[PDB]
């Protein structure tokens, strides 16, 4: 399938990706924090 | 990409009946073996599932029952379950049969408050209130001089309004030192004022002052609304009989004073049980009577017995269950009269008896297993049967307690887990109560 697509944009749609131009930029350091809800989150989530 | 996590907040700490989560029977009315904490006593149990729906049927006044057994046989965690059972919102009262000796009021009263303590009532109330940033204030005066009126001017995020209010707010205002730009709650069916603070519009006018300062209130200026409330009959009778609401000086000033216990009067709750049968005719008002739990029974004195002989005959009171662990006693307060269970014939005669009865060692420890993991701490097989066989030897109790020391030692001496050889160790260290009397009694010329 990619192939395909590929091959047919190609002609009209060019790209960049940030890390071939942006080279004196941070890299994103991107943080997933885990939260504990409440007890009266707790009794509303449980009476749904 | 990176991941983290918080959460320190304490838990909940562990004591002697927190393995209890309910009788554990099954929908046929029959006890299953092991089920929500508790195992064996199978006649107990299904006794104790009767009983849940006696309370629950809400036809009863006044019926009562005694869990009897020798000591460490579970009586005290079988009404623990039945608290369970019912749930949180009918009120379950515990108690203790020495707690009667008050210096206050007589013995005979404190049983009395304790029964209208289980009688739970739960209402419908309608609260009509004004609340606002307080933009203009102003009496009006009046000859034999008075004050007739104040007008209030009031502001809210949806727009303002005017109102004229009895000389008896303008008091309770002056007396809570509101000004222009306060933030004021008052509650008309009470006559109560409260003060927030200053509007946050204000807040920036001066570098240094004490004052906090709130947000504008949202919605209209009067409104009214619906509070579910929960109360007792106890506490109706007693809020009446020492009052603390309105806002009169005789009112204020008794909420500053020591706080006596009184011989609520016949009267009084005689004329609260009219006011409440009317909240319930209106559909106001719905009752829940609950359960009187009395540990210790056996130590209630003569006279309070021979009162219960009355209290269960009232059409009114609540389901009542008694728990006792004595033989053939003498009754407290006659020094001569003697009878099972440490209560006189006469009232053992009112009640259904629940026998409670020993353990076997399968059952000792299934137990000791089942409150290991409720305390959190992990036991290896062989010192399990170790104190299977304490134990037999001594009493449940000093076997349970047993696992906490044992796995501190465990964790000094760096296993996960308690070995038999800790178990061997916590038994030398500390006597049980047989062991102990033995030394007690060989040195008996030196004590
Ligand atoms: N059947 C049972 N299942 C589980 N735990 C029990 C059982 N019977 C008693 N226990 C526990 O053993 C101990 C002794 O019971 P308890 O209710 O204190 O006895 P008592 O009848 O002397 O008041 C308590 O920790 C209690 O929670």
């Amino acid at each position: 399938q990619l192939s395909r697509l590929h091959m047919i944009l190609k002609p009209f749609m060019l790209r960049r990706i940030k890390k071939d131009v942006e080279n004196e930029l941070s890299d994103k350091i991107e943080i997933l924090m885990y939260c504990q809800l409440t007890s009266r989150q707790k009794l509303l989530y449980q009476a749904l | 990409k990176i991941e983290e996590v918080k959460s320190t907040t304490k838990t909940q700490r562990i004591a002697s009946h927190s393995h209890v989560k309910g009788l554990g029977l099954d929908e046929s009315g029959l006890a299953k073996q092991a089920a929500s904490g508790l195992v064996g006593q199978e006649n107990a149990r299904e006794a104790c599932g009767v009983i849940v729906e006696l309370i629950k049927s809400k036809k009863m006044a006044g019926r009562a029952v005694l869990l009897a057994g020798p000591p460490g046989t579970g009586k005290t965690a079988l009404a623990l379950a039945i608290a369970q059972e019912l749930g949180s919102k009918v009120p379950f009262c515990p108690m203790v049969g020495s707690e009667v000796y008050s210096t206050e009021i007589k013995k005979t009263e404190v049983l009395m408050e304790n029964f209208r303590r289980a009688i739970g009532l739960r209402i419908k109330e309608t609260k009509e209130v004004y609340e606002g940033e307080v933009t203009e204030l102003t009496p009006c005066e009046t000859e034999n001089k008075t004050i007739s009126h104040v007008i209030i001017g009031l502001k809210t995020a949806k727009g303002t309004k005017q109102l004229k209010l009895d000389p008896s707010i303008f008091e309770s205002l002056q007396k809570e030192r509101v000004e222009a730009g306060d933030v004021i709650y008052i509650e008309a069916n009470s006559g109560a004022v409260k003060r927030q603070g200053r509007c946050d519009t204000y807040a920036t006018e001066f570098d240094l002052e004490a004052e906090e300062y709130v947000p504008l209130p949202k919605g209209d200026v009067h409104k009214k609304k619906e509070i579910i409330q929960d109360v007792t009959l106890h506490d109706l009778d007693v809020a009446n009989a020492r009052p603390q609401g309105g806002q009169d000086i005789l009112s204020m000033m008794g909420q500053l004073m020591k706080p006596k216990k009184t011989e609520i009067t016949d009267k009084l709750r005689g004329e609260i049980n009219k006011v409440v049968n009317k909240y319930i005719d209106q559909g106001i008002a719905e009752l829940v009577p609950g359960v009187l739990f009395v540990d210790e029974v056996h130590m209630l004195d003569i006279e309070c017995f021979t009162y219960l002989h009355r209290a269960l005959e009232s059409s009114i009171a609540p389901i009542v269950i008694f728990a006792s662990n004595r033989g053939n006693c003498v009754i407290r307060g006659t020094e001569d009269i003697t009878s099972p269970h440490g209560i006189p014939l006469d009232l053992l005669d009112r009640v259904m008896i629940i026998r409670t009865m020993l353990y076997t060692p399968q059952e000792m420890k299934q137990i000791i297993k089942i409150r290991a993991q409720t305390e959190g701490i992990n036991i290896s097989e062989e010192a399990l049967n170790h104190l299977g066989e304490i134990g037999t030897k001594t009493t449940l109790r000093y076997s349970v307690q047993l696992l906490t020391p044992a796995n501190l030692l465990a964790k000094i001496n760096g296993k996960d887990s308690i070995e038999k050889e800790h178990v061997e160790e916590i038994s030398e260290l500390f006597y049980d109560a047989k062991s102990s009397a033995k030394i007690l009694a060989d040195q008996q010329d030196k004590y």
